[PDB]
């Protein structure tokens, strides 16, 4: 539905705060900041020699946190492209995430170690707690306002901490239905409201409302707002995301390189988008204020927009025949 | 399939089945965007369903406004006037060799003029039917058909 | 579009001018017993089977209403215009006059003729009310006035605000889809405020109308002398057809008149009454040509025509005639028309008394 030839080795992308720019990582380890309106590249940053697998914009949009595969995280000013700060860790980093309401702070999910929240002003770090002490794979994310931290382990356990004190404000373990746990693949939140989603190893996305987890307390049984899956193919989900408003949810079937689109309230599947059967789906993102969806597959990015009835359909356009309502004086002088 | 079910399917798929583009026939016209099978519903000429006695009063009205008349005779009693309110079917050119044909259907008591496909129409093709305009005293035709009457009338 | 040849429908063909005197070759002479249509002279049963009556309004389903100036009437076999007597010694004295037809009307009384309604016009014979669904339409009675003074009524049973019936008279050439006054051959009243409508022009030379009005309609046209000042001959057309399951007769109606000169029928007038109380004169200028009482419906209007013997506020005139009287007068007149046409074609000669009546 529209691709870009000007970028190669697309690996990970991230919309800015207003959905005007897109920073995509490349295998060479370069940042390609490409613009939507001019439909061209806005910037090229020599980030790492190692490909970049995690990228996040700052709220003001002037900072981008990038993670190399060399366990090298670095902050870059979008105007200049300089490495503002640079750090390295053990247990290679799985993800970075700016704090949405404090760009000085940034959480980092490493591979084998617990996620740690650092600051840029001071090169300090706060290691977030781990429930089972043996997960070795815990994804973590700020909420919409950056007030709480949601951490999900490979054993389905879900901890909600407060971002400042790291104190356990809520907890619950998700189930595979019967009695078993499932590897929490990812935690996503809505940029609007409080609904969030969890991708798990059961290939079943679970949509909740964080207020219900907060009122559920520690070690409770919160039910999901929704349960979403491909009941037909039972396909895993490499990457999923909400819509900009938060009423549409998309999942990327890397198994068959497709895109499933459900709703939030009803949860019925909006639609499906099919990509090149030969392409391996890698990354998925939604335009924050547009029905536009960016996909990264086999190093190539594709764009999926959604237009209205007009752009040619605007006499007064009607859809179905209209019986004329004759009047009393319809034949009168 | 039921004419109501077929009509619902047609009204669901019409917006994505056909388009309007610059036409080598004349100006802008209806082109096929997805291969259309023979006899299937191509498009409704949707519009204002009126009685026949009110045609002239409308026509002269448009004649007073310099606006072209978009009217098709449903039957001796009804007419779909699409001059002011219509759909994309107002951009179907005519060809002496049409791959389409107009037929009136009755859904729940109301008549609908649907252009169906005379043959298996493929993507990109411009949609044309037989207007069957009576012989006047002359509109030249540029449909490109080898059998072209040189005139609709 | 072919040639001056066989008719436009292979269902039945009338004898063309080149096939003169070709009677309608419809049903074959070999009939089945049936039983239902085996009525004899000893039985007392009306052969004209009226349809089943339903309180909700209904539609005549297989009647091709008039069009293109082409009138459509019911038909009955009538195998012999009755002239059977004893076997006279002279075997070339009498003529049977086998018209093999008649204009028998499917009506117990003079009512709103179903042959002259629009396909969007519903009737309820519980009160013979007429109703519609979309816009305006027009229906007419069975009879038609040619001379003299007469009178009828309309009873209104339902008049919501978006419901405005119109009631009056209309000559043939009146398009039964138009609202009874859209042309110059129709003169009616609008049942919102009493307003005379003719040539689609509304005039307030009238009284006020009420929702439950039982309105009386008086109308006087001159004798056919002052109407024609010439021969009022009535040479009729008669064509036999066998529509889907029943026999019917076609006749040629009049053509759209381009009359733009005003020659009012002498001393003709129309008077309107509200429950007998004189609402006043409606139209003094009355064009020539026969007229008939007519009703126009707007969206869901409920009104009905009514004759004289069951009246509520009747005039005590000894000259005016109710609907039923002129109705059977015209019925007998058309009977004689069939008689005279079958005479003309069947037996040489014609002869009529001292012309005046
Ligand atoms: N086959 C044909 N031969 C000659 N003229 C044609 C034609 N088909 C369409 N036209 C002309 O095109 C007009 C279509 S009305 C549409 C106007 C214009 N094509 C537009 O897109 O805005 C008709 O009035 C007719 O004059
Ligand atoms: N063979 C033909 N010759 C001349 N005009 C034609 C034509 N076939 C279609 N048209 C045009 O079609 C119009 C009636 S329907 C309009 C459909 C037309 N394709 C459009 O784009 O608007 C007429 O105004 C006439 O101009
Ligand atoms: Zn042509
Ligand atoms: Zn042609």
């Amino acid at each position: 539905d529209g691709t870009l030839d000007c970028i190669s080795m697309a690996l990970t992308c991230t919309f800015n705060r207003w959905g005007t720019l897109l920073a995509v990582g490349c295998n060479d380890g370069r940042i390609v900041i490409w613009d939507f309106l001019t439909r061209g590249i806005a910037k090229i940053i020599s980030a790492h020699i190692h490909p970049v697998c995690s990228l996040c914009w700052s709220r003001d949009g002037h900072k981008l946190v990038s993670a190399s595969t060399d366990n090298i995280v670095s902050q870059w000013d979008v105007l200049s492209g300089d490495c503002d700060q640079r750090f390295r860790f053990p247990s290679p980093i799985l993800k970075v995430q700016y704090h949405p309401r404090d760009q000085n702070k940034v959480l980092v999910c490493p591979m084998k170690s617990a996620p740690v929240m650092l600051t840029l002003s001071d090169s300090k770090h706060v290691v977030l707690p781990v429930d089972d002490d043996s997960d070795l794979n815990v994804v973590a994310s700020f909420d919409r306002r950056g007030e709480y931290i949601y951490t999900g382990n490979a054993k389905g356990k879900i901890l909600v901490l407060k971002t400042d004190s790291q104190d356990l404000v809520a907890s619950f373990r998700v189930t595979t239905g019967t009695s078993n746990t499932t590897a929490i693949k990812s935690i996503e939140f809505a940029r609007k409201g409080s609904c969030f989603l969890i991708n798990t190893a059961d290939r079943i996305i679970r949509v909740y409302d964080g207020r219900e987890i907060l009122t559920c307390g520690r070690d409770g049984e919160p039910e999901p707002m929704q349960k979403l899956q491909d009941l037909v193919n039972r396909t895993p989900w490499k990457k999923c995301c909400f819509s900009g408003d938060g009423e549409y949810i998309v999942a990327g079937s890397a198994r068959q390189h497709a895109l499933y689109i459900w709703e939030k309230s009803i949860g019925n599947l909006v639609k499906i988008l099919h990509g090149t059967r030969g392409e391996l789906l890698l990354d998925v993102a939604w335009h924050p204020v547009r029905p536009i969806i960016a996909s990264i597959s086999s190093g190539v990015v594709s764009i999926w927009a959604q237009n209205q009835v007009e752009n040619w359909s605007a006499f007064k356009e009607l859809d179905e025949n209209v019986e004329y309502e004759e009047r009393e004086s319809e034949f009168d002088i | 399939l039921p004419m109501p079910m077929r009509f619902r399917h047609l009204k669901k798929t019409s917006k994505e089945a056909v388009g309007v583009y610059r036409s080598p026939i004349h100006g802008r016209g209806l082109f096929c965007k997805r291969n259309i099978d023979a006899g299937e519903m191509v498009i409704e000429y949707a519009g204002i369903v009126i009685r026949s006695i009110l045609t002239d009063k409308r026509e002269k009205y448009y004649d007073s406004k310099g606006i072209g008349c978009y009217m098709f005779r449903i039957d001796d009693s009804e007419v779909v006037d699409a001059t002011m309110h219509g759909n994309a079917a107002r951009f179907i050119n005519h060809s002496c060799e049409p791959n389409c044909y107009s037929r009136v259907i009755n859904i729940d008591g109301q008549k609908h003029i649907v252009i169906f496909a005379m043959r298996k129409i493929y993507r990109g093709e411009e949609l044309t039917y037989d207007y069957k305009f009576p012989i006047e005293d002359k509109l030249p035709c540029n449909c490109g058909a080898k059998k072209c009457r040189k005139f609709l009338n | 579009k072919q040639s001056s040849a066989v008719s436009t429908s292979g269902n039945l063909n009338g004898g063309i001018a080149a096939g003169s005197s070709g009677k309608g070759r419809g049903a074959k002479r070999k009939q089945q017993d049936g039983g239902t249509t085996g009525t004899t002279k000893k039985a007392r049963s009306d052969p004209l089977f009226s349809a089943q009556r339903l309180p909700p309004h209904g539609y005549p389903l297989e009647h091709p209403f008039n069009k293109d100036g082409y009138r459509y009437i019911l038909a009955e076999p009538d195998p012999h215009a009755p002239d059977p007597e004893k076997l006279e010694l002279d075997c070339w004295a009498g003529k049977p006059i086998p018209g093999d037809l008649y204009r028998a009307c499917l009506y117990e009384r003079v009512l709103l003729a179903l042959h002259d309604r629009a396909p969007q016009l519903k009737i309820s014979d519980d009160r013979l009310t007429v109703v519609g669904e979309k816009g305006y339409s027009m229906v007419r009675a069975s009879h038609g006035v040619r001379k003299g003074a007469w009178y009828f009524e309309i009873t209104v049973d339902e008049m919501p605000p978006d419901t405005a019936a119109r009631l009056g008279w209309s000559q043939p050439l009146g398009n039964l889809q138009a609202p009874l006054g859209y042309d110059k051959f129709s003169y009616s009243w609008r049942s919102k405020k009493g307003t005379k409508f003719h040539q689609s022009i509304g005039k307030h030379y009238s009284s006020g109308y009420g929702q439950g009005d039982v309105l009386g309609f008086y109308i006087n046209l001159p004798e056919d002398t002052e109407t024609a000042k010439s021969l009022p001959d009535t040479y009729k057309d008669k064509a036999l057809i066998k529509f889907k399951s029943y026999l019917y007769f076609e006749e040629k109606d009049f053509v759209d008149k381009a009359e733009k000169s005003l020659k009012q029928t002498p001393h003709s007038e129309i008077i309107f009454y509200k429950n007998g109380v004189n609402q006043g004169v409606a139209y003094k200028d009355i064009f020539e040509g026969v007229y008939f009482p007519a009703i126009s419906l707007y969206k869901s209007c409920t009104v009905s025509i009514n004759f004289g013997p069951c009246f509520k506020y009747p005039p005590k005139d000894l000259t005016y005639r109710p609907m039923s009287d002129m109705g059977w007068g015209a019925v007998v007149e058309h009977t004689l028309a069939d008689v005279l046409y079958h005479v003309e074609t069947e037996v040489d000669g014609r002869r009529s008394p001292p012309w005046e009546p």
